[PDB]
RNA sequence: AGUAGAAACAAGGGCCUUUU
């Protein structure tokens, strides 16, 4: 239940997980930035497409 | 990890599509549930045949490739096709020899219900099979012994807050109240390799008492009903002693006793009985097993159809069953209708006393101890009554109370000479209707009961009807018997209806139910009795027996716990700023200092003034011990010998570390302080080394006006946030909110009630 | 939770519920709004938060919860006392310290539409605070106290969660001021139709509704009409004692013929010592063939009776060659094609390609459905029953599980009764047929699943145990199954059955079969007879035959329903005495009624259930459904209860309609007639 | 041929669709 769409929930939760695992877990700033950039591209594509 | 990157690439690939992008973008998240049905929709009429058909197949099973490769189990140990590159036989190879889990002792917690069933069954001493036509009554019962029975909403929150905390919804009232249960469940099922859905489903079954409408004989206890199938049928009975298994009747009995006590207390206030009753209920709790629960929630959960519980449920506003009462008797309206009609009754000579009587045909099931009936009334007359009980005395008492219910008989027209105007009414300034007077009359002496039964006409037992007849002593047959009193063998089956009626109550504790009917009253309860309640908390002045000394100490400790809220100049904030010195001049320590034993107050202060520093500076502290020993840090340190105990002025001490009656706690339930057997809730504003977890901070935070400038943090980083600092946070699913670390939970009930009272002037 | 008030009490305090309810009643609006108003009222009370002014007196004074009449009176009183201008509209709270009113609002949508409209209506006169559930505030002045805000926003968050949970977070329950009229979207066509379904007296739904909403009761007219209908009917009532049940009429014609797949009484079997290693069907068939007794069989050209002999003889030779090759696959030749009807499926003709000329060239007319024909009572069924009630010289024909441990006396009693019954029932011949069906159909099921499109060879066999000892494999005959391409449920797949015998074939009974005398066999020497049928089966019949073990359950239930009842009336364990002694009539002989203990009538009961499994059809279903009335009438007669009925002749007609070409139905009907006859000697309500 | 009922099967698509 909520007010967010599926895409928005995935976007925010994924970003939070990536931040949590870069903070302590086994992830590198390069990997975190790559994933976040991918997410931004996916969001832009989704909104622009239709 | 790399899996995360794969998930992100998958999301990107899906969003690159057009249709999936549209459906994801539009609407809310609930659509998932809907979509969950449009997919994977396929059933089969005869699954058994299908399974036999498929099993024969060359390769029936399906197995993940990565699991098989990781296992490194031979492809074909002895020319057997375990998989192309799978048969059922493969599973056997795994079971007999293969990768072994480190331990499998967690299964005993997952399925605690069934292991409880087996453990209960192992303690049943079977006595002797006999044969006879058992009398079975079809009634609703519960078939699973369960502790702390809850509703589906609470269960759902328990699952989410015990398994999926990262996706937990906003903190509910129940979760804050019942934090010991959530902690206990969380510990067992945290950081474990488990199928989470299975555990959630099993906890749902754990907290659901399976209620069924079944035939029953003998006592009614969940411990038996779970295996009734192996105790007796229509023609046989396998005797067995099941008294001492999962005692569930003692806590229900104690709850009813407590409700009786509070209802009898709160009848003193004529003007404000209702408000006093509610306040009395709210400021009381009781211990169940390990946990301590609030009486209001227990009453809401319970299903005891008794006037005490009925009244309390009405007062709180809980809906309850369509079940009437008349003294220590039970009733259930099968059919009919009616409307009040007044009539006079002369008590002695000429003394008019008005009483109201219904006017219509009305069938009624009834239930007294070990007896049942199905009577009917019509315009102030008992038309007939069919009994199916098994005891002479219970039969007579049931018949008499039924006659009274319907105000039949001459006595209602012309009262008996014995009854007087002193007892008729106004025992405490409140009128007592005629019917309850007659009830007290019959209870007072058997002879009055005999007179009442004589009032109903007696005829000669006709032939054949001898068996279906009842004398004055409840004989199965006689030569003369009561008029229109049929008798049969076999308990009358209890009706059933899944209905919920809202019902209020009057200033005189008269529970109306959307019509004139009086469902229950305070004049249908045992007169009075003394009881010593164990593991209960009557935190209210009027409901207290302790002296001013221990009450004062408990009040001081409450006051000290009242400064545990957020904001500067408070214990947690000072601890964050390491300013232990300020703690020594807090107002509550100044108020509590006089109590401290003055002879060695200085010495005590020195030791505690030392301990706090060590706890404060290092960063490893025991909140409970700090609260325990802050009262002694008011006075100037001195020199002296420390025996080990910190006394008060009342010969009661506290030893720093070991729990004692004066001040106790437990790492299990770190949210309770037991001062002289009084439960003091500590707010959940800051974690401690034992209690540290995501839950211990939830109370401090609250929602506020959205600000997009504040940062977006992780759930764990909540521990690091400053007091009075805003922060955005993902909550539950598809909800982004803003939280400010200031505790603002005023009483809603009190304010609403006050405003409503003002509205009536 | 069936009414809105309960849903509001879930989060809202019940007091505010009662308040909003009274308010709705006074206004007269729908009660669906008990929630919205309640929320607003709660927000105001909690908003107030028992705040005080500089004078140690209350600061905020409510006006909302009060009734409409007193609301404008307090409003004017305050506007006058403090010397303020009277407002055109009503408000919710009057801040004394600032001497000005404050309205409150709550909008679900995160947009300024509602606030803009309200501000336009009220301008800047007073303070307005438009909260939102998702954390948005729209005002026209300074913000309220922080504590007040955090209490409002926490309450709103919880409420929105508890609405979203129940699917009630929509305009319906939480509308704005304008969207307050929800109604079904009456369409032009829907009305055009509804106005055409109104009964004949009325011509528009409005007239019907106006006549029904005001309908009043006139019992005089209703009773008069009821009596007029009670007179023009003349419902017959017939006490059976006066109007007796004439005997059922059975159809007429030739005797009902054998229909079960596998011969029971006649069938002659070959035994061989069990080999655990070789336990497969084909393995057993090969082992039996190797001894050489099977290879001796050489049927004659001329059959004793029946048709299509050449095909059967060729197929028998081909089967023997297959087994010799150790490959149980038959080729598709003319004989196999004809017996299996591989190509005797009518070929569909399109309709678009049709013309009167095409109709003339080949006759074309609607299929003249050939309903079944009537067959008279079978005189051979009793012989099969009597034979099936005898031992088979072997035991343990049907498999069984292993009895579990015991802890209480009840379990010991259950295990003793079950042991006795299983021991009694394992030695009969019916159980041999149960085993033969279970195993043979299991094998045929596991072949049709694996090798469809290949006319496999499956044996007709069983496993047993010599009495007290070794085990034994028996071979009653051989089967084959044409292509079982069961694409759909309730399919069809022809099979073929060869079975041995030492008995001459009856013409009337063994009409189906096509026997072939086949040399001799030792026991001395005896002739042989090769019974060649061609039956058919389906999936469902297969599964049920393979689960025929059900009969044990029913028989045990009846036996323990008799024993426990007899034991309870005396309050003592009376089971062995009941089993050994209680006499149960099981037939007549020499005009007398034979009887035997229950221990020997379990066999009859079991045979009854087995035959129910075998010959089940629509006919037997209808019969057993329509005979119950007669048995209830019998019981009524036994207890002198003057039963009655409305039209028994129609009942008998219905019954005799479902008696066609099924031996069981006909036999049971004849027995039912003999029963009512024998009871007429000691009862009434039946004619001769 | 055969099954059974109050109509359907008697393979369908273009070479495919063994342990009571």
């Amino acid at each position: 239940i909520g007010a967010m769409s599926i895409g928005e929930a995935i976007e925010e939760k994924l970003l939070e997980r990536a931040k949590m695992k870069r903070d302590i877990g086994a992830i590198e700033d390069s990997e975190y930035e790559e994933i976040k950039d991918i997410i931004r591209d996916a969001k832009k594509a989704r909104l622009e497409s239709r | 990890m790399s899996l995360l990157l794969t998930i992100a690439k998958e999301y990107k690939r899906l969003c690159q599509d057009a249709k999936a992008a549209q459906m994801m973008t539009v609407g809310t998240v609930s659509n998932y549930t809907t979509f969950k049905k449009w997919t994977t929709s396929r059933k089969e009429k005869n699954p058994s045949l299908r399974m036999r058909w498929a099993m024969s197949s060359k390769f029936p099973i399906i197995a993940n490739k990565r699991m098989l490769e990781e296992a490194q189990i031979p492809k074909e140990h002895n020319n057997v096709a375990l998989w192309e590159d799978a048969s059922a036989s493969c599973i056997n190879y795994w079971n007999f020899c293969g990768p072994c889990v480190n331990n499998s002792e967690v299964i005993k917690e997952v399925y605690k219900s069934r292991f409880g069933r087996l453990e209960r069954r192992k303690e049943i001493m079977w006595k002797e099979l006999r044969f006879t036509l058992v009398d079975r009554q079809r009634r609703r019962v519960d078939t699973q012994p369960v502790e702390q029975r809850l509703r589906t909403g609470e269960i759902k929150d328990l699952q989410m807050w015990t398994l999926f905390e990262d996706e937990a919804p906003l903190a509910s009232k129940f979760i804050l109240d019942n934090y010991g249960l959530v902690k206990e469940m969380r510990s067992k099922f945290a950081n474990k390799p488990l199928n989470k859905e299975v555990v959630a489903h099993m906890l749902e079954k754990q907290f659901n008492p399976e209620s069924r409408f079944l035939p029953v004989f003998g006592a009614i206890r969940p411990e038996r009903m779970e295996l009734i199938h192996a105790l007796g049928g229509e023609t046989w009975i396998q005797e067995a002693n099941t008294a001492g298994i999962s005692n569930v009747d003692q806590r229900k009995n104690d709850i009813r006793a407590v409700c009786r006590k509070v209802c009898l207390a709160a009848n003193a206030s004529i003007m404000n009985a209702k408000s006093k009753l509610v306040e009395y209920i709210k400021s009381t709790s009781m211990r169940i097993g390990e946990t301590e629960r609030k009486l209001e929630e227990l009453i809401l959960e319970t299903d005891d159809v008794s006037p005490e519980v009925t009244l309390c449920k009405s007062a709180l506003g809980g809906q309850l069953g369509k079940t009437l009462s008349f003294g220590p008797m039970l009733l259930k309206k099968i059919s009919g209708s009616g409307v009040k009609v007044k009539d006079t009754v002369y008590i002695q000579g000429v003394r008019a006393v008005q009483f109201e009587y219904w006017s219509e045909q009305e069938e009624f099931y009834g239930e007294y101890k070990s007896a049942t009936a199905l009577f009917s009334r019509k315009e102030r007359s008992l038309e007939w009554i069919t009994i199916g009980g098994g005891i002479n005395e219970d039969r007579k008492r049931l018949l008499a109370m039924c006659m009274i219910f319907c105000r039949d008989g001459d006595y209602f027209k012309d009262a008996p000479a014995t009854i007087t105007m002193a007892d008729l009414s106004t025992k405490l300034g409140r009128e007592i209707p005629y019917q309850y007077v007659m009830m007290n009359w019959i209870q007072k002496s058997e002879d009055n009961l005999e007179a009442l039964l004589y009032s109903r006409g007696i005829v000669e037992t006709n032939p054949g009807k001898m068996g279906s007849s009842m004398g004055i002593d409840g004989s199965k047959r006689a030569i003369k018997s009561l008029r229109a009193v049929t008798i049969q063998s076999g308990k009358i089956d209890m009706p059933e209806s899944k209905e919920k009626i809202h019902l209020e109550l009057s200033d005189n504790l008269e529970a109306f139910d959307s019509s004139g009917r009086i469902v229950a009253t305070i004049l249908d309860l045992p007169s009075d009795k003394k009881v010593t309640f164990q593991d209960v908390s009557f935190q209210h002045p009027d409901l207290a027996v302790l002296r001013d000394e221990k009450t004062a100490i408990t009040k001081g400790y409450e006051a000290l716990i009242k400064r545990l809220g957020t904001g500067d100049n408070d214990i947690p904030s000072l601890i964050a700023k390491k300013d232990y010195l300020s703690l020594y001049n807090l107002p509550e320590v100044k108020l509590m200092a006089p109590l401290i034993r003055p002879n060695r107050k200085g010495v005590y202060s020195r030791v505690a003034r030392k301990l706090v520093s060590t706890q404060v500076t290092t960063g490893h502290y025991s909140l409970h011990e700090l609260i325990k020993v802050l009262p002694f840090t008011y006075f100037a340190p001195k020199q002296g010998m420390f025996e080990g105990r910190l006394f008060f002025s009342n010969d009661s001490f506290v030893e720093p570390g070991v729990n004692n009656n004066v001040f106790s706690w437990s790492k299990a339930d770190s949210s309770k302080i037991y001062c002289h057997g009084i439960a003091i809730r500590v707010p959940l504003v800051v974690g401690d080394e034992h209690m540290d977890t995501s839950l211990a901070l939830l109370e401090g935070f609250s929602v506020c006006e959205n600000d997009p400038r504040a940062p977006m943090v992780t759930r764990q980083d909540l521990i690091d946030v400053g007091f009075g600092q805003k922060v955005r946070l993902f909550v539950g699913q598809g909800s982004v909110r803003t939280f400010k670390r200031t505790a603002s939970q005023r009483a809603a009930s009190s304010d609403v009630n006050k405003n409503v009272k003002k509205i009536k002037m | 939770s069936k009414t809105f008030a309960e849903i509001a009490e879930a989060f809202l305090e019940p007091e505010a519920v009662r308040i909003a309810k009274e308010a709705v009643e006074e206004y007269g609006d729908h009660e669906r709004k008990i929630i919205q108003i309640g929320i607003h009222f709660q927000v105001c009370c909690m908003f107030c938060d028992e705040y005080l002014s500089t004078n140690g007196s209350d600061r905020f004074v409510l006006i909302e919860g009060r009734k409409r009449g007193t609301a404008v009176s307090l409003q004017n009183e305050l506007c006058k006392s403090y010397d303020l201008e009277p407002l055109p509209f009503l408000c919710d709270i009057f801040d004394r310290e600032e001497k000005q009113f404050v309205e409150i609002g709550i909008t679900r949508k995160a947009d300024d539409s509602y606030f803009q409209s309200k501000f336009g209506k009220l301008g800047n006169s007073c303070k307005i605070f438009v909260f939102s559930y998702d954390g948005r505030l729209d005002k026209n002045c300074e913000g309220p106290m922080e504590e007040q805000k955090l209490r409002i926003f926490s309450f709103l968050a919880t409420a929105a969660d508890f609405l979203r949970k129940e699917n009630m977070f929509n305009e319906i329950f939480l509308p704005d001021n304008e969207e307050t009229i929800i109604e079904m979207k009456k369409g032009k066509t829907f009305l055009e139709l509804r106005d055409e379904s109104v009964p004949l007296p009325f011509q528009t739904y409005e007239q019907m509704k106006d006549y029904c909403e005001k309908f009043k009761g006139n019992p005089r007219e209703l009773a008069s009409k009821v009596s007029q209908m009670q007179s023009n009917i003349k419902l017959p009532i017939k006490h059976y004692e006066q109007n007796k049940f004439r005997q059922i009429r059975l159809p007429k014609g030739p005797m009902a013929p054998y229909t079960h797949k596998f011969l029971m009484e006649e069938a002659w079997m070959f035994t061989k010592i069990s080999d655990p290693e070789r336990s497969r069907a084909g393995e057993i068939l090969i082992d039996f063939f190797k001894k050489g007794n099977l290879s001796a069989i050489r049927p004659k050209d001329k059959p004793l009776q029946g048709k299509y002999p050449i095909h059967y003889k060729n197929l028998w030779n081909q089967i023997k060659a297959a087994i010799a090759d150790r490959t149980m696959v038959i080729n598709e030749n003319d004989h196999s094609e004809f017996l299996g009807g591989i190509g005797r499926a009518s070929k569909k003709i399109p309709e678009i390609s049709l013309t009167q000329d095409v109709i003339t060239t080949e006759g074309l007319k609607q299929s003249e459905n050939k309903l079944p024909e009537p067959r008279s009572f079978p005189r051979w069924f009793n012989a099969e029953w009597m034979w099936a009630i005898k031992d088979s010289d072997l035991t343990g024909w049907v498999p069984m599980a292993e009895y579990p441990p015991a802890d209480n006396e009840l379990e010991d009693y259950a295990e003793h009764l079950n042991k006795t019954m299983e021991g009694v029932l394992q030695g009969t011949n019916c159980a041999r047929e149960m085993g033969k069906c279970i195993l043979t159909v299991g094998a045929l099921m596991t072949e049709c699943r694996l090798f469809p499109g290949k006319i496999k060879v499956v044996p007709i066999y069983a496993r047993s145990k010599e009495r007290k000892p070794s085990e034994m494999d028996c071979l009653f005959g051989i089967c084959v199954k044409s292509k079982s391409h069961l694409n759909k449920d309730d399919g069809m797949y022809t099979i073929i059955t060869f079975e041995f015998s030492i008995r001459e074939p009856n013409l009337e009974k063994h009409q189906k079969y096509t026997v072939f005398e086949a040399g001799h066999t030792t026991v001395r020497e005896v002739p042989l007879y090769l019974y060649c049928r061609t039956t058919a089966l389906s999936k469902i019949k297969n599964d049920w035959l393979s689960k025929a073990r059900r009969c044990f359950i029913t028989t045990m239930d009846t036996v323990e329903t008799i024993c426990l009842r007899e034991s309870a009336k005396a309050e003592e364990n009376l089971v062995e005495k009941t089993l050994n002694e209680k006499q149960m009539w099981i037939g007549k002989k020499n005009g007398e009624l034979i009887a035997q203990p229950l221990r020997e009538a379990l066999r009859v009961q079991l045979v009854q259930q087995f035959y129910f499994c075998i010959y089940n059809d629509s006919q037997l279903e209808g019969f057993c459904n329509e005979q119950k009335k007669i048995l209830m009438a019998l019981e009524g007669d036994k207890k002198n209860k003057s039963s009655f009925g409305f039209n028994p002749e129609g009942l008998l007609e219905k019954i005799e309609e479902c008696l066609i070409n099924n031996p069981m139905c006909l036999f049971m009907a004849q027995r039912l007639n003999e029963l009512v006859i024998e009871a007429s000697k000691r009862g009434a309500k039946f004619f001769k």
